[PDB]
């Protein structure tokens, strides 16, 4: 007769969220990928990302 | 310092008296602490426990 310590227990979590800021200030890949020209094959053209 | 006036037939008897009232503190217990010692550790790893 008494009272025993079997286990111990704990709710598990029942979701995982992930919060980050609002995802302004984009690179400008447009100014390279969609740019209506590129350099010579001799004399590429460097910009910076 | 007091140098009692002792000698061989002398006594001092009280007229009076006061009932004093003291205090006296114990403790008596700690908080009865448990610990989930894998959760301590370990705690939302199984790769931990």
């Amino acid at each position: 007769k008494g009272i025993y310590q079997t286990s111990n227990f704990r709710v598990q979590p029942t979701e995982s969220i992930v919060r980050f800021p609002n995802i302004t200030n984009l690179c400008p890949f447009g100014e390279v990928f969609n740019a209506t020209r590129f350099a010579s094959v001799y004399a590429w053209n460097r910009k910076r990302i | 310092e007091n140098s009692v006036a002792y000698s061989n037939n002398s006594i001092a008897i009280p007229t009076n008296f006061t009932i004093s009232v003291t205090t006296e503190i114990l403790p008596v217990s700690m908080t009865k602490t448990s610990v989930d010692c894998t959760m301590y550790i370990c705690g939302d790893s199984t790769e931990c426990s």
